[PDB]
């Protein structure tokens, strides 16, 4: 696996592990879901955790979070939303500016250079922006 | 740094995808 999927699978964890004690709780998950505009019941959070909790200790460690990411096919409908969510002004293209905002909503306060490289990396046709298709590949 | 987007995506799916368990 890439040296690159390491830091990548890592940050993903860090989105939830807000204290960074090393394990993910209902509380943390919960706060994350509220950031995303959802409001899950106590039972749903437990229930979400239960499906991946290999060792039955009610929390989620790093490798169980790998069980999460690997397991979950209706991709397009969820992605067309993500695009919509990013494309704040919905002109059909996501700008560096609009990307900054999103990373931030997630908590990652980025170097601008990282944001441009992010754009530079998903930008297929080279116009400086990410359009729907480019987004589709950046994401899939 | 695509890490976090992937997660929001997943978990979102997860939440509905788990809540098809109620
Ligand atoms: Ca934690
Ligand atoms: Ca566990
Ligand atoms: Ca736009
Ligand atoms: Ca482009």
């Amino acid at each position: 696996l890439t040296e690159e999927q390491i830091a990548e699978f890592k940050e993903a964890f860090s989105l939830f592990d807000k204290d960074g004690d090393g394990t993910i709780t209902t509380k943390e998950l919960g706060t994350v879901m509220r950031s995303l505009g959802q409001n899950p019941t106590e039972a749903e959070l437990q229930d979400m955790i239960n499906e991946v909790d290999a060792d039955g200790n009610g929390t989620i460690d790093f490798p169980e979070f790998l069980t999460m990411m690997a397991r979950k096919t209706d991709s397009e409908e969820e992605i067309r939303e993500a695009f919509r969510v990013f494309d704040k002004d919905g002109n059909g293209y996501i700008s560096a500016a609009e990307l900054r905002h999103v990373m931030t909503n997630l908590g990652e306060k980025l170097t601008d250079e990282e944001v441009d490289e992010m754009i530079r990396e998903a930008d297929i046709d080279g116009d400086g922006q990410v359009n729907y298709e480019e987004f589709v590949q950046m994401m899939t | 740094h695509m890490g976090k987007i992937y997660a929001a995506m997943m978990i979102m799916e997860y939440y509905r995808q788990s809540k098809a368990k109620k």
